[PDB]
This record gives C-alpha cells, sequence and structure tokens, in this order.
RNA sequence: GCUUGUGCUGUCUUCGUCCA
C-alpha cells in the first residue's frame, strides 16, 4: 500500500517470453527521435528537444514532471526513443550465429542449400528444439558448397556457388571460387546485403532454420535503429557542488549520433569509397563497442581518462553486475550490527538487543481494539524513549512522523491504522553470521532489550553459527508482517534447529567451562552442604518445589 | 478437470510443518485486520496467539490447495487435516 | 472492467482487414464473432436480440429479482428503482424508455412466433443473426428499404425477405 | 560415483546422510551420462534462461535464449526470486482458500 | 543479503520472508504491462485515469505488476540491446 | 546445481522441470533427522544362537515358553494351529535373515540409521506399566503374531490402491520391517521385555505414531540442504584425496591424477 | 540548508576551540553564489543568492572543539582545519590483546 | 518555536542538578538538553531548567 | 444492438466480510459494480440474468494482505452501438451547430454538415427545431439516423450519427 | 505581532577486521 491507487488489476508474472525487437516495435514503442548530438540548449537549462536528455523520455528531477506519462520521479519508469541509423550494422552478440545462417542458406535466392529429399535432412527437421535442430541443419548445409538449379525438376535454385565466408574482426569475407585453379575474389559481405538476402527467406525455411517468424526473425540481428535507453537506465552524477558529469552510456550515445550525422552528410555530399568505408566502421566500431567493450582481438573504446568505457554487457556479469549483484543478492533495510558477546543468563532462543538498536529498528502494528491502549500509549512516549513509536501510518499510507509532531499527545487511533513502535520483548528477529554455509548459521531468537551496544548469545548456539567473543560480528533482521513473523517463529527457530539434517544428531551440545564444570561436579567424591544445595536448587527454573533427601 | 474428487484424494492426511506456518500466518493476518472469530478468547490478545487457540480447535476457516507436479491439485479442509 | 472469456490474443506481425468494427460488412470483431465458448468452453453462437426480446427479458429478470428481493410476494418506474446505483437507475430508467416508446411486439406469444418465423426459416437458416435482430428491431416495410438500411442482406438474394416482412407487420399490432 | 564420494568424505572421520550424497549422484546420472558440476554440464539443461543466466555466462545466455526465442515458465526458485515473487517452495507450494462452508457455523 | 543467506532461506522454506526480504525492505516498484505485447511500454497517467500501449494500439488490456527495480532496469537494460523479454500474467501450454 | 529440487506431494523428488530425479526421497521417503543408528538382531550371531534366540516349541518341553511367565502355561503344550502360527513366524525370520544377509548387507554390518527408536520404546513401556515382578503376562501368542503382522502393513509411505504405489510401498518399508520383526518376536517379547497385553497395545500404537511423524514433509528443498550437507565438511578439510579429488569427482575430469584399479583373484 | 544547529558558528562561519559539538552538527559554514531566480519581483531581504556547502560533523561522533585552524592554500584561497577531542573509557565490546 | 532553543541552560532538579547544557529539542514541555561533558542528551521537563540571560540564571517561567 | 454474453468480474473481499453472509454480500456489491456501468470494449451493459444465483466459487487469499479475491462468472445482457449501423432515436436537444439524440443511455451528436441543408434550424420556432416544408424535428421527435462513428472515453461512449441518407429524418 | 528551515556524488586504489 505504498504505491498511488491504479484501476489496472494486480497479477504475477506467469511467463516470460524472449525475442528480438524488430524495427517497427522499435520505431513504435518510441516516444520521440534522438537526433541532436548537443546535450544542452543553450548552456542556460531546458535540454534541447529531440536530444539525449529529450524531457520525454522521463524525469529524473523533483520538481520537474516526465512530458509523456505526466508522473513525478518516484513513480514514472522512463520511456524509450529511437535513432535512425544511416546504414545498417551488425548486432556485436550475433556475428556468429549471422556467419552459420549465411552458411546455411543460398547468398542469391535465400533458400536453404538442401530440402527434405534428403532423408538426413528430413530427420535434423524432426527434432523439436530449436538450438539442436539449427546445429543439425548447419552440420550438414556447411558442405553443400553450390546451389541447386534443378533437384539433385527445378527446387528455385539458381545455381550459383556457394562463397567461403570467414570472420574476421566485425568483418565478414565472402571467398567465390569463380570459374582447375582460377583466381578467386573476396568481397567484404556488408550488412545491408545480408539484411536484404535475409529478408526475403520464407517463414518455413525460416522456422527449418530453429527461428520463429513472430519473436525471432534473422534479419533482426542487423540493427537498422537503434533504441534509446531513457535517462533512469543513464543516470548523470554531481562530481561536485557545480559540474555534474554525464554518464558512459550518454557519452557513447553521443559519439553513436555523431558519427551517424557524419555517415549520412558524407553520403548526401560527396562519396569516395575509401571514406565511406572509413567512416562506416567508425559507426559499425561505436555500436558494437556500445553493447560490448571486451571484444577480443581488438582495442578497447577509452574514456579521455583513459579508462575503458563501461559497455551494457559489463553490467550484467560478474559478483557486482546486475543479476548476481543487485537481483540473487542485494542490501535491505531493516537490520543491524554490531559485535556479539556471551551471556550466561540468557535462554537458548533468546538475544540480547541494545537500546539503541531497539529504538532504531521498528515493527508496523496493526490498530485492534485488543492493543489500542497500549499503542497509544507507545505514541505518547515518543520517538527518543523505549518503549516507544517512531510512525503512525493512515490507512491511506499517509505517514505520521513523530519527531516533528508538535500534538503527538493528542493524536487518536483508529482501527486499521498501524503504529511502527520501536521492538520490544520477544520479538522474533533472524540472526545470521557470514559466511552462511548452511541453515543453521541463519535462526529465528526472541528479542530481549539490554543496556550496552553488543548482542549477546548463549554459549551454547555459538557452535552452529561457528562464531567466539573476540571481535566478531553477527546481523539482525526484523520480519515486518504477521505472516513473515509467524514463518520465523514456526520454522527458524533456534529450538526446532538443535538436531541437523546433515548427520542425524544435535549441533549444540554443551561447551567450555560449563563441560568443565560438569565434569568436575558429577565426580564420585564430590559433596555439597545443604545451604548450597538450597541455593543450587533454587537456581533450577524448572524445580518443582521439593528438596530431594 | 483440473480438481480432484474427494474420494480419490491420495495426499497425506496430515498437516505439514509448511502449511501449519502459511495458515497460522494468514489467520493471524486475518484476525489482526478486524476478522471475526470462531473461538472464545479468555484473555488472549496476541493474534498468533489466538490463530493457535484456533486451530488447536480445528476451527479455522481456511482450505489449502495442493499443487500435483502435473497440474492437478486435490482440496483439503484446515478441519479434516491431522494436526499435532 | 470485466473480462470476457475470449483471452490469449498475444502479439505477431501480419495486419488484416476484417479488424475493424463495421455493422455493413458484418465484422463485429473478435469478442463479437459468430462462434463463443461458454464457462465449460464448449462451441457457442453469437446471440442477438431483437427489442422485443431484449424487453421480455429485462423485464423478466427485473420482475424475477424484485420478487426476490421482497420475500416472494409492472410499473417500470418501481422496477427500474428496484435496482441500486443512482446512475445505474438512471440508465434502466433510459433503456426502459426507449423500449417501450419503440416496442414492436409487447406480447410474449407475438415474440415467440417472430422468433420462430425467423429462426426455423430454410431462408433464415444462412441469415446472420445480427441481420435477424436488426429486421425484427427495425420494423422496415419494404425490401429496397431494408437493403439500403442494411447492405448485408443485398449479397442474400435467395431469401423471401418481402413476404417474411409482410408477416411481422401482421404479427405488428396496429 | 557414490563410493568416491563417500571415500572422499569419509576419510578424515566426517559422516553424511546417505541421503544427501544419493541425490547429488542421482542428479549427476539422471540424463543417461555423466552431467559434470560445472557450466558446461549445469548449463546445457533445459530449464529457464532467467534460471541458468544467474549462474554463469548471463549475457551469451540471453543472447541465444533471445535468438531462438525462448519461453520461460517461471517454475523454478530463482526465476521468482529475482522477479520478487512468492516462489513455489516450502510454504509457498500451494494455495490457500476461503472455507465459505465452515463459515456457516 | 546476500547469495548464501539467500540459499539458508530456500533451505528454511520461508518463501515469505525471501520475498519481502527481497521486495518490502528493498527496491518495491511498480509498473504496469501491456497485455497483447507484454512489454513495459504502457503509458500510465494515474491522476487521469488513462492507460495506453501506443504500440498494440489497446487501452483495456493492460495490467500492474510488483517487481524489483533491478528488474525493471535490468529489462530495460537488455531492451537497449534490442531483446525483447515479454512479461505475461498467464500461461500457453 | 541443486537449488530447484523439491519433494513434492506425490513422495517424488523433482527439479523445476518436472523431471523425475528420485521416486522416492532418499529411497525410504524420511526426514534426515528422525533417525538415528539402530542394530537388526538376524544379521549377526550364529545359527546355534539364532534358533536359541527365535524358536518356539510347543511340543518339546524344555525348548518352549518358559511356565511362570505366562498364566495360559498349561493349556498350550500339543497345539497345531499355534505350532502353525509360530512355525510361520519362524519361517519369515529366517527369510529376513536370508535377504539382509545375503543381498542388503554382505560384509554383517548391522548397526544402520534407522527410524523409530525400538529400544526406547521398550523401556518407555516397562517404566509406564511396571513390567517388572515375576508376574505372569495376559498376552497371547496369536495376539502378538497378528499384532506384529497388521503392524507391518499400516506403516504408510504412500498412500493409494494401485498395484504399483502397493510394490512401492512394501519397497520402502522392508529394512524397518525386518528390524520390527527382529525385535517385537514372540519369545522375546515373552521373556526378555515381559509385555502384557495393554503394554503391547501401546508400543504397537506408538510405533504406528511416531512412524508417520518420521515421514519427510512435501515442499521440502532438499537439494539445497543436499548441497549444504556436502560443502560443509569440503571447508573444514598412493591416492589423491581431499578437495583435490572431490574437484576431479565433481568436474568428471578425463585425467585424473592417480588412475588406479582394484583387481580381485579367484578364491584359490 | 542542513538539518542541523547554526547557532555554534561565530561571525567568520567556523565553531571556536571549547564548544560541544554533536552529530551533524554544524562546524565549518561554506557558502557558494548561485544566480538569482525572478525572485527580483519583490523579495526585499529573503532573496536567495547562495547554496549551501557547510561541513557537518559525523552523525555517530560527539566531542568537544579542540583547535582551529585559519591559512591560505597554495593558491591563495582560505583554508581551515577543525580538531575534535573526545575520550573514550573501556565497556562491554572492546577489544584488548596480550 | 520556543524561546529556549539553542540557549544555554542549567538543570536544578533530579539527578542531573548543577550540570550546563544546551536545548536542542522542544516540544511539549519535555525539553530535550545536551550535556557538555557527558556525549549524551537527556529529556527533561521544562520545570527542572534554569535559563541563561544577562543577569544571572533565570527560572523558565520567569523569561518566557 | 442487444446481445448475450458471458462476462467475468475479480472481486475483492476485505476479512472484515468474512461471515455466513459472504455470499449474497458478494452478490449485492457485485449488482452494484456491474448494473449500469459502460465499457467501451462491451458497449452498456443493462441488467444480469438470474442475478441472485451467480455462482461466485472459492476465493484465493492474496499473500501478504488476506483479502480474498473471487472470481465471478455471469450471463449478462448487454448493448452495443456499430460503425454504419441504422437505428431510431428520440432527439433530446435542438442547437445550431446540430442536435442531440439519445439511444437508450447513449447520447448521440449529429452535426449540421451531416444534416441535410432543407432542413433549415428555425431558432423561433417553439420548441426550436430543424424544419422542411415537409418535415418538422425538435425535441422528443422520433427520428432515425445511422451511426457513423463511435469515441470511446474511459467509462464513456460518445457516438456520431447522419441523417443525409435516404430513408432518415423524421419518421 | 511574531513564527523553524527539511539532504548527497561517482570510480578506482591501498590498508585493515572475522571466518576459511
Ligand atoms: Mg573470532
Ligand atoms: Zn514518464
Ligand atoms: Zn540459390
Ligand atoms: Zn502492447
Amino acid at each position: 500500500s505504498q504505491f498511488p491507487y491504479s484501476s489496472a488489476p494486480l497479477r504475477s508474472v506467469k511467463e516470460v517470453q524472449f525475442g528480438l525487437l524488430s524495427p517497427e516495435e522499435i520505431r513504435a514503442i518510441s516516444v520521440v527521435k534522438i537526433e541532436y548530438p548537443e546535450i544542452m540548449d543553450e548552456s542556460r537549462q531546458r535540454p534541447r528537444e529531440g536530444g539525449l536528455n529529450d524531457p520525454k523520455l522521463g524525469s529524473i528531477d523533483r520538481n520537474f514532471k516526465c512530458q509523456t506519462c505526466g508522473e513525478g520521479m518516484a513513480e514514472c519508469p522512463g520511456h524509450f526513443g529511437h535513432m535512425e541509423l544511416a546504414k545498417p550494422v551488425f548486432h556485436i552478440g550475433f556475428i556468429p550465429k549471422i556467419k552459420k545462417v549465411c552458411e546455411c542458406i543460398c547468398m542469391n535466392c535465400g533458400k536453404l542449400l538442401l530440402d527434405e529429399t534428403n532423408p538426413t535432412m528430413a530427420q535434423a527437421i524432426r527434432i523439436r528444439d530449436p538450438k539442436k535442430r539449427f546445429n543439425a541443419v548447419w552440420q550438414l548445409c556447411k558442405t553443400k558448397m553450390v546451389c541447386e538449379a534443378d533437384a539433385p525438376v527445378s527446387r528455385g535454385g539458381c545455381g550459383n556457388t556457394q562463397p567461403v565466408v570467414r570472420k574476421d574482426g566485425m568483418k565478414l569475407w565472402g571467398t567465390w571460387k569463380k570459374s582447375r585453379d582460377a583466381q578467386p575474389e573476396r568481397k567484404l559481405l556488408t550488412p545491408g546485403e545480408i539484411l536484404n538476402v535475409f529478408k526475403h527467406i520464407s517463414p518455413e525455411d525460416c522456422f527449418r532454420l530453429g527461428f520463429n517468424e513472430d519473436y525471432a526473425r534473422p534479419e533482426w540481428m542487423i540493427i537498422t535503429v537503434l533504441p534509446v535507453p531513457p535517462p533512469q537506465v543513464r543516470p548523470s552524477i554531481a562530481m561536485d557542488e557545480t559540474t555534474q558529469g554525464q554518464d558512459d552510456l550518454t557519452h557513447k550515445l553521443s559519439d553513436i549520433l555523431k558519427a551517424n550525422i557524419n555517415v549520412q552528410k558524407l553520403e548526401m555530399d560527396g562519396s569516395p569509397q575509401h571514406i565511406i568505408n572509413e567512416v562506416e566502421q567508425l559507426l559499425q566500431f561505436h555500436v558494437a563497442t556500445y553493447m560490448d567493450n571486451d571484444i577480443a582481438g581488438q582495442p578497447q573504446a577509452l574514456q579521455k581518462s583513459g579508462r575503458p568505457v563501461k559497455a551494457i554487457r559489463a553490467r550484467l556479469k560478474g559478483k557486482e553486475g546486475r543479476l548476481r549483484g543487485n537481483l540473487m543478492g542485494k542490501r535491505v533495510d531493516f537490520s543491524a550490527r554490531t559485535v556479539i558477546s556471551g551471556d550466561p543468563n540468557l535462554e537458548l532462543d533468546q538475544v540480547g538487543v541494545p537500546i539503541s538498536i531497539a529504538k532504531t529498528l521498528s515493527y508496523p502494528e496493526t490498530v485492534t481494539q485488543y492493543n489500542i491502549h497500549r499503542l497509544t500509549e507507545y505514541v505518547r512516549n515518543g520517538p527518543n524513549e523505549h518503549p516507544g513509536a517512531k510512525y503512525v501510518i493512515r490507512d491511506n499510507g499517509d505517514r505520521i512522523d513523530l519527531r516533528y509532531h508538535k500534538r503527538a499527545g493528542d493524536i487518536v487511533l483508529q482501527y486499521g491504522w498501524k503504529v511502527e513502535r520501536h521492538l520490544m520483548d520477544d520479538d522474533p528477529v533472524l540472526f545470521n553470521r557470514q559466511p552462511s554455509l548452511h541453515k543453521m548459521s541463519m535462526m529465528a531468537h526472541r528479542v530481549k532489550v539490554m543496556p550496552y551496544s553488543t548482542f549477546r548469545l548463549n554459549l551454547s548456539v555459538t557452535s552452529p553459527y561457528n562464531a567466539d567473543f573476540d571481535g566478531d560480528e553477527m546481523n539482525l533482521h526484523v520480519p515486518q508482517s504477521e505472516e513473515t513473523r509467524a514463518e520465523l517463529s514456526q520454522l527458524c527457530a533456534v529450538p526446532l534447529q538443535i538436531v541437523s539434517p546433515q548427520s542425524n544428531k544435535p549441533v549444540m551440545g554443551i561447551v567450555q567451562d560449563t563441560l568443565c564444570g560438569v565434569r568436575k561436579m558429577t565426580l564420585r567424591d564430590t559433596f555439597i552442604e545443604y545451604e548450597q544445595v538450597m541455593n543450587m536448587l533454587f537456581w533450577v527454573p524448572s524445580w518443582d518445589g521439593v528438596v530431594p533427601q | 478437470e483440473l480438481a480432484i474428487l474427494k474420494e480419490e484424494r491420495t495426499t497425506t492426511p496430515y498437516l505439514t510443518k509448511y502449511e501449519r506456518a502459511r495458515i497460522l500466518g494468514t489467520r493471524a493476518l486475518q484476525i489482526s485486520m478486524n476478522a471475526p472469530v470462531l473461538v472464545d478468547i479468555e484473555g488472549e490478545t496476541d493474534p498468533l496467539q489466538i490463530a493457535m487457540k484456533e486451530l488447536s480447535q480445528r476451527k479455522i476457516p481456511l482450505v489449502i490447495r495442493r499443487y500435483l507436479p502435473d497440474g492437478s491439485y486435490e482440496d483439503w479442509g484446515c478441519d479434516e487435516l491431522i494436526v499435532d | 472492467v470485466s473480462t470476457s472469456t475470449v483471452g490469449a490474443r498475444r502479439r505477431r506481425a501480419k495486419q488484416q482487414v476484417d479488424d475493424e468494427e463495421n455493422a455493413t460488412l458484418l465484422r463485429l470483431g473478435p469478442e463479437f464473432a459468430l462462434k463463443q465458448y461458454d464457462h465449460d468452453g464448449n462451441e457457442h453462437d453469437l446471440i442477438a436480440l431483437s427489442l422485443s426480446e431484449s424487453r421480455l427479458l429485462i423485464r423478466e429478470a427485473l420482475k424475477a429479482r424484485s420478487r426476490a428481493r421482497n420475500g416472494g410476494v409492472i410499473d417500470d418506474d418501481e422496477l427500474a428503482k428496484v435496482t441500486s446505483g443512482a446512475v445505474a437507475n438512471g440508465v434502466v430508467k433510459k433503456t426502459l424508455d426507449y423500449l417501450n416508446t419503440f416496442a414492436r411486439f409487447k406480447d410474449e406469444e407475438t415474440c415467440t412466433a417472430v422468433d420462430q418465423l425467423l429462426h426455423n426459416s430454410s431462408d433464415c437458416s444462412v441469415l446472420h443473426p445480427f441481420e435477424i435482430a436488426q429486421l425484427s428491431s427495425l420494423g422496415c416495410e419494404d425490401v429496397d428499404e431494408a437493403i439500403t438500411l442494411i447492405p448485408s442482406l443485398a449479397a442474400k438474394k435467395e431469401v423471401n425477405l418481402q413476404r417474411i416482412l409482410d408477416e411481422l407487420n401482421r404479427l405488428e399490432d396496429p | 560415483l557414490y563410493k568416491e564420494i563417500l571415500n572422499v568424505i569419509a576419510f578424515d572421520g566426517s559422516y553424511v546422510n546417505y541421503r544427501h550424497m544419493a541425490l547429488l549422484v542421482d542428479v549427476m546420472t539422471s540424463r543417461g551420462y555423466l552431467m559434470a558440476i560445472t557450466r558446461h554440464g549445469i548449463n546445457r539443461a533445459d530449464t529457464g534462461a532467467l534460471m541458468r543466466c544467474s549462474f554463469e555466462e548471463t549475457v551469451e545466455i540471453l543472447f541465444e535464449a533471445g535468438a531462438a526465442a525462448e519461453l520461460d515458465d517461471c517454475r523454478g526458485v530463482s526465476e521468482n526470486v529475482m522477479l520478487g515473487q512468492l516462489a513455489p517452495m516450502g510454504t509457498g507450494a500451494f494455495d490457500v482458500m476461503i472455507d465459505e462452508k465452515l463459515l456457516t457455523s | 543479503f546476500g547469495e548464501m543467506e539467500r540459499d539458508c532461506m530456500i533451505a528454511h522454506g520461508a518463501a515469505g520472508f525471501l520475498k519481502e526480504r527481497l521486495m518490502e525492505a528493498s527496491d518495491a516498484f511498480r509498473v504496469h504491462v501491456c497485455g497483447i505485447c507484454g512489454l513495459m511500454s504502457v503509458i500510465a497517467n494515474l491522476k487521469k485515469n488513462q492507460f495506453e500501449c501506443r504500440s498494440c494500439k489497446n487501452k483495456t488490456n493492460i495490467y500492474q505488476l510488483h517487481i524489483p527495480y533491478a528488474a525493471k532496469l535490468l529489462f530495460q537494460e537488455l531492451m537497449a540491446m534490442n531483446i525483447a523479454p515479454r512479461l505475461y500474467t498467464e500461461r500457453s501450454g | 546445481a541443486l537449488e530447484d529440487i523439491m519433494v513434492h506431494y506425490d513422495g517424488t523428488t523433482r527439479n523445476s522441470l518436472g523431471d523425475i530425479i528420485q521416486f522416492l526421497y532418499g529411497e525410504d521417503g524420511l526426514d534426515g533427522t528422525q533417525v538415528e543408528r539402530q542394530t537388526i538382531d538376524t544379521i549377526p550371531g550364529s545359527d546355534k544362537a539364532f534358533h536359541k534366540r527365535y524358536y518356539v516349541d510347543l511340543m518339546d518341553e524344555k525348548n518352549s515358553i518358559k511356565p511362570d511367565v505366562i498364566e495360559y502355561a498349561a493349556d498350550i503344550l500339543g497345539d497345531v494351529e499355534l505350532q502353525k502360527e509360530l512355525n510361520s513366524e519362524y519361517e519369515q525370520l529366517v527369510s529376513d535373515r536370508k535377504f539382509l544377509r545375503e543381498i542388503v548387507f554382505v560384509n554383517g554390518d548391522h548397526n544402520w540409521p534407522l527410524p523409530v527408536n525400538l529400544r526406547r520404546i521398550i523401556q518407555n513401556a516397562q517404566q509406564i506399566f511396571h513390567l517388572d515382578r515375576a508376574k505372569a503376562s495376559d498376552l497371547t501368542i496369536p495376539e502378538i503374531i497378528h499384532g506384529v503382522r497388521d503392524l507391518c502393513k499400516k506403516l504408510f509411505v504412500l498412500r493409494g490402491e494401485n498395484e504399483l504405489i502397493k510394490e512401492a510401498q512394501q519397497n520402502a518399508t522392508s529394512l524397518f520391517q525386518c528390524l520390527v520383526r527382529a525385535r517385537l518376536a514372540t519369545r522375546r517379547i515373552l521373556e526378555e521385555f515381559r509385555l502384557n497385553r495393554d503394554a503391547f497395545e501401546w508400543v504397537l500404537g506408538t510405533i504406528e505414531a511416531q512412524f508417520q511423524r518420521s515421514l519427510v514433509h512435501p515442499g521440502e528443498m532438499v537439494g539445497v540442504i543436499a548441497a549444504q550437507s556436502i560443502g560443509e565438511p569440503a571447508t573444514q578439510m598412493n591416492v589423491t584425496l581431499g578437495v583435490p579429488r572431490l574437484k576431479e569427482i565433481l568436474n568428471v575430469a578425463k585425467n585424473i591424477k592417480t588412475p588406479a584399479l582394484t583387481v580381485y583373484l579367484d578364491r584359490e | 540548508l542542513k538539518h542541523g544547529t547554526y547557532e555554534k558558528l561565530d561571525e567568520d562561519g567556523l565553531i571556536a576551540p571549547g564548544v560541544r559539538v554533536s552529530g551533524d552538527d554544524i562546524i565549518i559554514g561554506k557558502t557558494t553564489p548561485i544566480p538569482p531566480d525572478t525572485e527580483e519581483l519583490g523579495q526585499r531581504t529573503k532573496y536567495h543568492t547562495k547554496r549551501d556547502a557547510s561541513t557537518p560533523l559525523r552523525s555517530t561522533e560527539n566531542g568537544i572543539v579542540d583547535q582551529v585552524l585559519l591559512t591560505t592554500n597554495q593558491e591563495g584561497l582560505k583554508f581551515v582545519k577543525v580538531r575534535m577531542r573526545t575520550t573514550k573509557v573501556p565497556q562491554i565490546g572492546d577489544k584488548f590483546a596480550s | 518555536r520556543d524561546p529556549t532553543l539553542n540557549k544555554t541552560v542549567k538543570i536544578r532538579q533530579g539527578g542531573y542538578k548543577g550540570k550546563i547544557g544546551i536545548v536542542k529539542e522542544a516540544n511539549g514541555d519535555r525539553f530535550r538538553v545536551e550535556l557538555h561533558n557527558p556525549n549524551k542528551t537527556i529529556p527533561i521537563p521544562c520545570s527542572f531548567l534554569l535559563i541563561e540571560s544577562t543577569h544571572g540564571w533565570v527560572p523558565y517561567e520567569d523569561f518566557v | 444492438m442487444f446481445f448475450l454474453k458471458d462476462l467475468s468480474l475479480i472481486l475483492t473481499l476485505h476479512p472484515s466480510y468474512f461471515g455466513p453472509q459472504m455470499n449474497q454480500y458478494l452478490r449485492e456489491k457485485l449488482l452494484t459494480d456491474v448494473e449500469g456501468t459502460c465499457t467501451g470494449q462491451f458497449g452498456y451493459i443493462v441488467t444480469v440474468l438470474d442475478g441472485m444465483n451467480i455462482d461466485v466459487g472459492k476465493g484465493r487469499i492474496i499473500p501478504g494482505s488476506g483479502s480474498a479475491e473471487f472470481e465471478v462468472k455471469y450471463r449478462a445482457v448487454v448493448w452495443k452501438p456499430f460503425k454504419g449501423e441504422v437505428v431510431d432515436a428520440i432527439v433530446s436537444n435542438v442547437s445550431p451547430i446540430g442536435f442531440f439524440a439519445d439511444v437508450g443511455p447513449l447520447n448521440v451528436f449529429v452535426s449540421t454538415r451531416l444534416i441535410p441543408d432543407n432542413l433549415v434550424y428555425n431558432p423561433s420556432n417553439s420548441p426550436p427545431a430543424y424544419m422542411s416544408n415537409d418535415e418538422l424535428i425538435t425535441k422528443g421527435s422520433k427520428v432515425r439516423l445511422k451511426v457513423v462513428g463511435t469515441r470511446t472515453d474511459v467509462n464513456e461512449i460518445y457516438a456520431i450519427g447522419s441523417i443525409k441518407e435516404d430513408f432518415l429524418g423524421a419518421i
């Protein structure tokens, strides 16, 4: 209930369908066309329309609103633009796949070099998996080096000899055995030509190759129009109090747009083919290093400082990448960390929590008729006294900050509101020590609020945590809901974890001086007098009040 | 289609620990959001304790839908599952 | 708000000309196609309703709801006031007035005879239900008038349109 | 394979329950051939693209999934974790419905 | 809350706690998706109460999802590399 | 590798695709925290000791049940139906001994992790019902035979009436039924434990309930638990061994450091 | 401006030695000029021309100001250093070794 | 706004009698006063204070 | 034109209503939220057949919020105009720019550019009307018009008619 | 007659802490 109301029904994701983006789709989902390299209009605010920071792409500022959806910075997701390229270029990630498809089909009449008449081809057709189907078809048709004008009755073949295609850098060379020996010519296979050849491939041949007519079409691996990400993807940073530095992606897009304008102007005005080749290779290099700057066998694109450019690919890989670093694991709220100490006078499932940590952390409790008096007492106490509270949440979701409220003593609570009270005794919390090698490294304890700045543990739980009190630190996580509290108290609680499934034996025992003392005290020649016996019997919480003979 | 008739239910007749935890959490949340209680509470105030009391007396008005790997499901009432 | 029983309809690349709504071309769109599916997934035909059939159905449903809400114990105003919602009350009042001022058949037996004539006829076995509803609703008098008002009937020249119209006028209470 | 793993584990006196190593070698031999616990073994499966990319070779897996028009059915735990949804495990392996029949009492 | 802690919470079977940690205690975000193309290209003006996917040219088949902001960022970065991740709220078969 | 493996409501172990990894988790469908080391009493010893411990002859007077342990000691000799019941029990025990000694455990090891600690249940029954003193027992032999036989068909791991389900259910409880029959033998119950009727019914009910409580729960993420249970010892640790050998095994290396054969010769 | 206090600063924008300081309190007051907005529509003495760039004390620390240094840098602008002093008494959770 | 914020104050009653402080937060009677030597801030009712003026220490009522 | 359609609605119920009267309360909530509404995809929903015997099924508890979600399937009478369709109407207002008619709950606007020239608007007439030598169309007069265009709003439908063709105008 | 202001960089490098 932290989001403003929307009449769209709320559903969950059941399927993710992958595929390539078509140029028609890129143009259709775009809201503006990007054609001006200059970021700023006149260095007097109000960024230029049609530039890389167009206000229709979205708002990343507090006081400004998006001109496309009208929402604020918190709610606007950002909108895409497009950038028409003067000449088509290869997508750096699909170049070997383009090469294999070029091998699979005929460069003149866009048809597979073999038909279903060959039984091996029929068997290659039969496998449902597109990857394996493509692999089999490629393993067959790679050998075939000549289009067949007639059936091996005309299959539509043009009869031309299929060239040998070899990759060098991002440039494909097609060596034709032109008509024992002769002079063969190797001519550059420009992206436009391969795009035109792919465009004539029939849907059924496309299906035979493992591509899909609806989602993954072979000519969509050639970039003819580039989608422009919104500013939320590439935010600017404030280097100092005055100057603000642009993101790497914004600079790379500026380079791409300058190269595009260069190619267009060069083609329009006057065309020496060598200069066209140079500038178009520069454009191809910019588009390739915008997506992948770790290309083997060529120098990286560098910044003016000499550091390499941070490409989109490098944002998604590694420990600090998007997946590992922000989706499979992330930083979370409602957590605490401090040094741990031992406490012989704590229960096995209890944890001692400093008062400052209990004041900082909170749990949102719903106001009912069973707890309204206690909750309003907490609200009267305020955010600086324990037991107190920090916020009152209305049904509509408006928070009342009790720090800056001059009439907190005149706040009346209604049923259904939420009070973010301080951490209290017997609240279940999750406790954790890194590295978490097994599931007994995270267990649910009960809170006891105590003085001094350490966490306190019973000494029998130091074995599953593999912890000692010579400087170790441990983390604490506070559940924020009734269901989550029930899950912690009924599944992860310390007593339920005494016996481990790894070796069907307990993981917690009597240790250290309790073990030494229990050995010393149970020796045959240990005798105790009546007064000490009375003290030890009274020390037992479960003692029934009957002194043994 | 996907539903399985009550006579040919083959899943375990006992409440598992995950089902018990989820049912207690959901019932506690509902009680804390002003849902009618089906048991007589003497002096209990905590929603989780009231939910546990409801579970012990087989008075929780919830149904567990257990999913099979093929897609079919069986519907079990909280009052007809044995709880330890 | 309400969702139809027809789902899916995901993204593709081909575009068709049978997508725009058009009464003349008998292109009623996917949600009003000739073939429908019920809650059980069985085959179902599109159910058109003339003003007589619609008026009978709304009167029957409204009086059944009024009788049910009153513990099982005729005026249009009170019957409209039975429903809840001021905007709903206005909408049902407007529909009741429109149906009343253009009711071709106010009798159940006349409506039943009209429906049987327009359904069991051999010529009408090919007629679209929308065409049947339009013919029973508009109350046309001439074949040329019906063709001009309903362009779809121009291509179906194997229909005894004139005698069916005369039978409809005969069944119509003067 | 179980004998070798048991030898390695039990040499230094440690003990592990049989079912864990049984499950490990059953995963390693379920496909009819030996599947190594590597990217060459794990990521050559029919599992979802989002689940496979989160282990290793993220960008290559995503490019292959795009070019092959793969459909991820979102049944694994990793897909629901990275989509912020209730994973179909533990307390999320079932649904809870409201019992109208019992409420009449 | 790293990956090993995530595996420990999976081993405990506490799916609700894991979902709450990774969404409510972190980057919880709300997006709108077209019901046809499955893309995050809906232009929603919530106070004007008007939704539209201009590409698919539809105003009625639109849903809202609760996803991590990092997932939204990942999908937008994938879209920048010409990949189309389409999120659908129903299964097909 | 093991993250998406979960036990399902039909008892099978499957991955995210629904492919079956195990038709029953742990081949017994039990939880890893619910088993303890117990001895199977039919495996060790000699044939003379086994015969002395388990065989009850109602004809020979010096190889029968003692007369001070049963109140019906008079009208017991000479019966033939009861002798047939005792012979059926002994043949079942001999079949169990053959099975365990020849197929399952060939080196004679008999201390294995199993569920439901029977010794603890027996001594609990003795303490609760005060089974001390030389008082004769009112527990008839057919009651013992039928109680044990019925108990050995109520240990439900899988529910259903299909023949494959019954075959899998009988397979899953073979070792535990061998343990129960080895412990709850007629001569043992009458002489070593000295149970009465109430104690016997309590033991049977307790065995059934505790076996029901030891089954694995559907929804368990046993793959992650197995992964952690294998990786945890690896943290605390001429043939290559240890972590390099574990790496060789998990990577399925073609050229291992120390290849070797174990060649066994014929007896002579 | 920031949420901390500014009453402990002197006329020259610097705190004096011997003053108690808590977390977030401002110890160095600094401003940078900003081109004024359309506030020349009439704001007699309350039109903003500066942006605050002050230095607060660390939120987790508190102590006494011990010494304040004022000099000029290599280029020729002013340059300040403020030293804070506090006493740390041993307590539960402090690390010792032989 | 109270006229006692950011002003030197002295405590006249309770367990902190005769300690010099500075008023930091004042909402309803429970003035928050930081203590000059103990690095801490404590709540205190307005009745227990003494606000400094140009002519000795003045009580709370006699100053506002 | 009226039709019979099988419609579905998603109904969310707060836990405070989890009582024996849950089914009937859901029925009345469905009736209040469906009767009289106007959806552009379907048109106008006028009544729901068998309104007191609608199956509601079993509601699913939403994880993290407690509220139950119900899937209610029902059959209702729905009216929706189509492009190029001729229907009757009743004039509701007369203006120099054209006349506004009512077709049930739908209001149809016809501009003068879709009206024949001989039907000159007479503002001096009592009441004001678009009249010709042999035709006189005013407030409350029966008119037969052909729907040319339909404009869809969030929860409203705007239709545009024409009377310039044959067999149209006054009736 | 006089009313209290409402927040924060990025990228590398080095040195450390607790396990292993
Ligand atoms: Mg240590
Ligand atoms: Zn926007
Ligand atoms: Zn060819
Ligand atoms: Zn769309």
